[PDB]
RNA sequence: CGUCGCGAAGG
């Protein structure tokens, strides 16, 4: 159902459950192993994610193996559990890929060895006025993302990508830097839906 | 003419003194002057001692002002024994509270 | 309520309510009885409104003397909720006073209710 | 170890799940709402004015909006998109309230009733160019309605026989609340209070099978109120004063039936349990009506304080659970109050909500939509998921 | 008749009174030195 | 007593105990050098170098 | 890894032995009675002897210490040393100390207690290494003169870190930095594992119990708006609940009967463990004070169900048991107490199962049900299970009586039952 | 005594500015017309 | 029937 649980033998307990590590619906939780001698465990799912949680030392020196702190997060690597739609090239270096995704979700993979596979955050940056921002409160995901656009002319003092996404009435962009979406979404001003994005080298 | 005035004055009735050469002077006017001397505003620590002395000196008023202009009591001080009551658990939410950040 | 000596009628209860709404607008009065009688003694009240509605009635009581004293006008209304929520506080207060500026806005149904109460005595 | 007054700890030990999280409640969970977003039901079409009111057929999926840009539009409502059906104009008159009327006899009516400031409100015909009618003619008192600016619409059995008939009333200009006919357009009775009044509701309560007999409930600007039946004659069985309250603004019965849900069938009449008088102060004062029955004084179940300047609008759910009070003077001014255990919702109103200056709020009659309309000229449409 | 029933069971639900945050700070100044039986039933005084 | 202060950022370690036996003067061959108390966690003069 | 923190370990592990005079003094001025500048001249043999009397005074008030005095307290523990010996040494003095602390819980209203336990906090350093079972054997006392001083001798464990804004500051932590420290779980399964330890040696008593339920009831308000913390948070209070529900003493027994009713009122919990609980309280009720403890939170926290089955059938293997332990006489006298607290799912609940299980005590459901108010769908599922008894068994007067009755009050409801099932002629052709 | 009475009305009138000037700064959703938006302070 | 700025169950 996606819930890892872990026993206790020595107290037929339950020491902490961890709800929704892999989704349900591509399977949950496949495999979950210890390592032997280790205390971290390693658990992967069919949803292209593979995470590893360690065990804290105990807490209260003296009583010890009674109260055992929740596994804490640790490193992990992903995909994003369906075929992309958009593939491109970040930096002229050919090191960093941009994948838009079909599960609606931008992702930056590298190429030299995976360390760094992370999702760029969909937290919407304020509108400069003094108000709040556009969009939805709740973090739903953006819309399937069709066509993009990309350059490495100045990176890091602007929003760098641009993209656009199924059906949806404006085009938004992204930064490469900060790794999140940029302030300002341009309208196509004609009420139509936006299918090819460039930029300017 | 005790009863005929407000809680301001049943809070500072004592240090007048002080009271009134802050006044036409610039500084900062007393908060306990004759209260200081009761048994609730000595419980209090700190500046809980200023507010305590200004939450009994209106708990005051209110049970003054009801015995001196009452005209059929029994004097068993029940309004007196609740509002002791009042004080007393104001008295400690308010210096339960700790400042320091934990 | 025996010693409630003189409470409003509905109607008068009614324009001396909207009355201490516009006050409370126009910010013009002081509330509460502590701040009440201190606004007496320091004599700037037009007239009294107090709450025959509260355990004991002579926690307000005693501003009648010193208004008897110094022959301002004041008269009782039979609910401190009513009070609360027409002065524009979300607690329920016992006294009003409404304070003195000839240049208000307000001037001449603040002295219609001011007739309107030292008449009854 | 083991080669295999413990019952609470034998079931920890067997499930990790402890609240009936299901379908199997059948009330709100109190404090906590469940509510979703729809698209906007003012994009197809869009208006002009502050849409000064909504409403729902009663058995129809259709959501009927009015306001200061003299035209009403009805849209035909769901989640993904939503329509315009018809859009009528009428110049020369702005509509301050526009309803819905269903006759409760044969189903077979579905009038349109919209009013301004003017001096006659119009009737519309549905069923499917279209013609209206200009009520206009008050038959003898035509000194006491100085403008149909407020008005509602109720059944009523007419006591001998069992002509079930519809009613608008209007709000007078001295004391008077005047009631007309629905179809017709006679004077049939004007009852009358004292002071100013402010607003009314309707009661209904049945008597036998089949057989009911409706109340109006009207207050003062002062707070003490008077409800007197009218399937008789239009005298005053009941009046009783609010626990406090001075400036009351609104006054909105229900948990039964009333204009915001009636019925259909004439059996599948309710007594309505709660009722909830809100002043300008911001507070609202809530009642039940099985301890309020013959008190002539009674108690506020619940004085809530919870929004701060005048409201206007406060509504029920059509099964009587949720409040909803919303103040039309400043930006984001509406909330939702749990009503069996009188709590206020914590997380929905919250400020990343585009609630806007609202000046109209109203329930579906069953599928738990709630649409709210503010000044810029759209209507939002929530959807309580628990409906 | 069904959904008459259903909202008869919903009509028919009393007022609880729920918890929140101070509920119970009130408890620690009596606390000390009282019977079991005079703290559970001023803990259902609280709730009730 | 029977400590272990492993250490791998820095190189193969080298020992000299004190005179006495109470301080610890320990050393790196890429740039650690540490003397500090041993039976006291009390790390007295720790400075990392380049050479 | 960091040498400093390879180096705090071993300072953390080294920290109960004295390497020279000024670590000694340091290590030494940590009195419970005296100051620095008296308790820094204090030979051991003269601590141990004002002990020795101070441990006779608690020995004849009270039986249990005649053994510390024979193994702990003796001649020769002013030269047994702490850190000379050996991890099984070690181990067993360290659970020899807890005994002593969880067993001297209870007497910290008394300078003997104080004098003596100063022995062992002098000597054998349990101010600084078996530091938790001190901090929270003592914890109840926290507004206390002992307390401030055990708090500004001891340093802290990281558990109880919360606490540190009170080291060498005369003001006592207050009840609100108490739930601060109480809220975090992994400070709750520590406290817990205590609680049970005390339980199972049975030195539960009516201080600590009282302020472990009031920090437990300002837990569950603290997180009263928080679903995800409550649900982590019910299966330790309610776990302990259970393991302390499992004793004898009639202040343990409705102190867990109080964390019960706040927990099922904070959290609409599921049937099936509202129906386990009941049945755990119901399995052990022995003294006089425990029934009617035990009858409040069955009605409460049966009352707190809103959803079906909230007034269906209870079971018959805790239904017997009900009326084991409780008689349906007196559940009248509950029912005839003037305040009346709300009982009323519990009681229909109570109807429909007496008129399915037993269905020979009539009587007893007529006049209940006479002498209580009761909700309308409650009334019309009652009388549909009684249309049902009444078609499976023959009409005793009794059950006409009733009948009678549900027919003077409420015609239109009996009436629509029956239209759901029947006919009013062919009802009353039965009876 | 004249002199008392223009000293009273002299210093009532700069006791009334100050305190209006001292009333201007507490909250309010105000607007220069000195009028105050009606809402209760909670 | 002449009558009268932004904002999908927080930032």
């Amino acid at each position: 159902s996606g819930d890892l649980i872990f026993y206790d033998l020595d107290r037929r307990s339950r020491i902490h459950v961890l709800k929704n590590i892999h989704r349900e619906s591509y399977g949950g939780v496949t495999q979950a192993t210890f390592l032997n001698g280790q205390p971290i465990i390693v658990t992967s799912g069919g949803d292209n994610s593979l995470k590893e949680y360690v065990f804290d030392p105990s807490l209260s020196q003296g009583s010890g193996d009674v109260v055992v702190q929740p596994p804490r997060y640790l490193r992990s690597r992903g995909g994003h559990s369906q075929p992309p739609s958009y593939i491109a090239f970040a930096d002229s270096q050919s090191h960093f890929m941009l994948s838009a995704s079909k599960d609606r979700s931008l992702w930056s993979f590298s190429l030299r060895k995976d360390a760094q596979s992370q999702e760029m955050s969909q937290r919407l940056h304020k509108k400069q006025d003094g108000g709040r921002v556009g969009g939805s409160t709740i973090k739903s995901k953006f819309p399937e993302i069709v066509a993009l656009a990309i350059e490495n002319a100045r990176i890091g003092e602007w929003e760098n990508i641009i993209t656009a996404h199924k059906d949806e009435k404006f085009a938004r962009t992204w930064d490469m830097r900060n790794k999140r979406v940029g302030r300002w979404t341009f309208d196509t001003t004609d009420d139509g839906f936006v299918k090819s994005v460039a930029m300017s080298q | 003419s005790l009863a005929k005035s407000p809680a301001s004055t049943i809070q500072i009735l004592g240090a007048e003194k002080a009271l009134f050469r802050a006044l036409k002077t610039k500084h900062d006017t007393p908060k306990y002057g004759l209260l200081y001397h009761a048994s609730l505003v000595g419980q209090a620590t700190g500046k809980n001692k200023g507010k305590i002395a200004r939450v009994l000196a209106a708990k005051a008023a209110v049970s003054l002002r009801y015995d001196a202009l009452a005209e059929d009591r029994d004097d068993s001080g029940d309004i007196g024994l609740e509002s002791r009551a009042k004080v007393e658990n104001r008295l400690s939410q308010l210096e339960g509270r700790d400042l320091r950040t934990t | 309520n025996p010693k409630a000596f003189p409470l409003a009628d509905a109607a008068l209860t009614q324009q001396i309510l909207d009355v201490v709404q516009q006050a409370a607008n126009l910010r013009q009065l002081k509330k509460g009885a502590n701040e009440a009688t201190k606004t007496l003694n320091r004599g700037i009240s037009e007239f009294i409104i107090m709450a025959a509605d509260c355990e004991p009635i002579e926690i307000l009581l005693h501003l009648p003397l010193l208004c008897e004293d110094k022959n301002v006008p004041y008269v009782f209304v039979p609910s401190r909720v009513a009070l609360g929520r027409a002065c524009g506080v979300s607690r329920p207060v016992i006294a009003a006073s409404i304070t003195t500026n000839d240049a208000s806005a307000i001037k001449t149904q603040i002295y219609a209710v001011k007739d309107k109460i030292e008449t009854l005595l | 170890d083991e080669s295999d007054i413990n019952a609470l700890t034998k079931i920890l030990s067997t499930t990790y799940n402890y609240k009936d999280t299901l379908s199997n409640s059948k009330l709100l969970p109190p404090k906590k709402l469940d509510i979703v977003r729809l698209k906007d039901a003012n994009a197809s079409h869009p208006s002009h004015s502050a849409i000064q009111s909504l409403s729902f057929h009663p058995s129809k999926p259709l959501l009927l909006t009015g306001g200061y840009d003299k035209t009403l539009r009805i849209y035909h409502i769901d989640g993904k998109t939503n329509h315009l059906v018809t859009s009528l104009h009428l110049v020369g008159s702005p509509i301050q309230t526009c309803t819905f009327y269903t006759s409760l006899s044969n189903q077979n009516q579905q009038n349109i009733f919209t009013a301004g400031r003017r001096r006659y409100m119009h009737s519309w015909d549905l069923s499917l160019t279209a013609k209206i009618e200009k009520f206009s003619r008050l038959y003898g008192h035509e000194s006491t309605q100085r403008s149909f600016e407020n008005f509602k619409v109720a059944h009523l059995q007419n006591s001998q026989t069992n002509s079930v008939h519809g009613i608008v009333l209007l709000q007078g200009n001295n004391g008077w609340i005047n009631i007309l006919h629905s179809t017709s357009g006679l004077w049939l009775m004007g009852c009358k209070i004292e002071g100013v009044i402010t607003d009314f509701c309707i009661d209904y309560q049945p008597i036998s099978r089949g057989k009911f007999r409706t109340i109006l409930i009207a207050v003062n600007a002062y707070g003490e109120v008077w409800e007197f039946d009218l399937n008789k004659n239009g005298h005053v069985i009941r009046r009783w004063k609010d626990q406090g309250g001075v400036g009351i603004t609104k006054i909105q019965v229900g948990g039964g039936t009333t204009t915001t849900c009636p019925a259909l069938q004439i059996s599948k009449i309710k007594q309505n349990r709660w009722l909830a008088v809100g002043s300008e102060s911001g507070f609202v004062n809530l009642y039940d009506r099985n301890n309020a029955m013959t008190s002539s004084t009674p108690t506020p179940v619940a004085a809530l304080d919870q929004l701060t300047t005048t409201i206007s609008n406060l509504q029920f759910s059509p099964d009587g659970q949720i409040l909803c009070m919303a103040s039309r003077a400043v930006k984001d001014a509406l909330r939702l109050v749990h009503l069996p255990s009188c709590s206020v919702f914590s997380n929905w109103p919250t400020s990343g909500t585009p609630l806007g200056k609202v000046t109209s709020v109203a329930f579906s009659p069953s599928g738990g939509l709630l649409a709210v309309g503010n000044e810029q000229g759209k209507v939002r449409l929530w959807k309580l998921n628990h409906y | 008749d069904e959904e008459d029933i259903a909202l008869e069971f919903i009509n028919g639900e009393k007022k609880d009174k729920l918890v929140n945050m101070n509920s119970f700070t009130s408890m620690f100044d009596n606390i000390q030195n009282v019977q079991m039986d005079t703290f559970f039933d001023r803990v259902m005084k609280v709730l009730t | 007593k029977a400590l272990d202060l492993s250490l791998k950022e820095f190189g193969p370690y080298h020992i000299k105990y004190a005179k006495n036996g109470t301080h610890l003067l320990i050393t790196g061959r890429k740039g650690h050098v540490a003397s500090m108390d041993w039976r006291k966690g009390q790390l007295r003069a720790e400075l990392f170098l380049n050479e | 890894s960091s040498l400093s923190d390879q180096l705090a370990q071993v300072a953390s592990n080294n920290a109960t032995v004295a390497l020279d005079r000024k670590r000694r003094q340091k290590l030494h001025s940590a009195s419970l009675i005296y100051n620095s500048k008296t308790a820094a001249t204090q030979d051991y043999d003269f601590i141990f002897e004002n002990a020795s009397k101070a441990l006779e005074e608690l020995s004849q008030i009270e039986p249990k210490f005649a053994i510390f005095s024979r193994t702990l307290f003796s001649e020769s523990s002013i030269s047994l040393d702490r850190n000379v010996q050996t991890k099984e040494e070690i181990k067993d003095l360290d659970n020899a100390i807890n005994a002593y602390l969880l067993l001297a819980s209870s007497k910290w209203y008394l300078a003997p207690t104080l004098h003596a336990t100063e022995w062992l906090v002098r000597r054998f350093q349990i101010h600084v290494k078996n530091t938790e079972m001190l901090l929270l054997s003592t914890l109840n006392y926290y507004q206390t003169p002992v307390f401030k001083r055990i708090l500004s001798i001891i340093k802290l464990p990281p558990l109880f870190n919360c606490l540190s804004n009170f080291v060498r500051s005369e003001k006592p932590p207050t009840a609100l930095t108490m739930i601060k420290l109480f809220n975090d779980m992994d400070f709750l399964k520590l406290y817990t594992s205590y609680l049970d330890q005390c339980i199972k040696h049975n030195a539960t008593y009516t201080n600590q119990l009282l302020f472990t339920t009031c920090c437990f009831i300002n837990v569950v308000a603290f997180n009263s708006n928080n679903d995800e913390k409550l649900n982590q948070l019910v299966p330790i209070l309610l776990e302990i609940s259970a393991k302390l529900l499992a004793s004898k003493s009639k202040d343990c027994q409705i102190a867990a009967h109080t964390i019960l009713v706040v927990f099922a009122t904070a959290l609409p919990l599921k049937k099936t463990i509202i129906l386990a609980a009941m049945e755990t309280i119901l399995s052990n009720l022995d003294a006089k004070e425990a029934k009617h403890s035990a009858l409040l939170t069955i009605c409460k926290l049966f009352q707190t169900l809103k959803g079906q089955g909230n007034v269906d059938q209870l079971p018959s293997k805790i239904f017997k048991l009900f009326d084991s332990k409780f008689d349906t006489v007196s559940i009248l006298t509950f029912l005839d107490k003037e305040d009346k607290p709300v009982c009323d799912k519990f009681i229909t609940s109570y109807t429909r199962s007496i008129a399915r299980y037993d269905r020979s005590k009539l009587n007893i459901i007529l006049s209940l049900l006479k002498k209580i108010r009761l909700e309308r769908y409650e009334v019309r599922l009652i009388i549909t299970d009684l249309i049902y008894l009444s078609e499976i068994l023959e009409d005793k007067s009794q059950l006409v009586e009733l009948f009678e009755y549900f027919i003077s009050i409420n015609e239109d409801l009996v009436l629509k039952c029956l239209k759901s099932l029947g006919l009013t002629g062919e009802l009353f052709e039965i009876r | 005594v004249k002199q008392h009475l223009q000293r009273e009305t002299q210093l009532k009138q700069v006791q009334q500015r100050m305190d209006a000037q001292r009333e201007l700064l507490k909250k309010g959703s105000k607007k220069k017309i000195f009028k105050w938006k009606k809402q209760r302070k909670r």
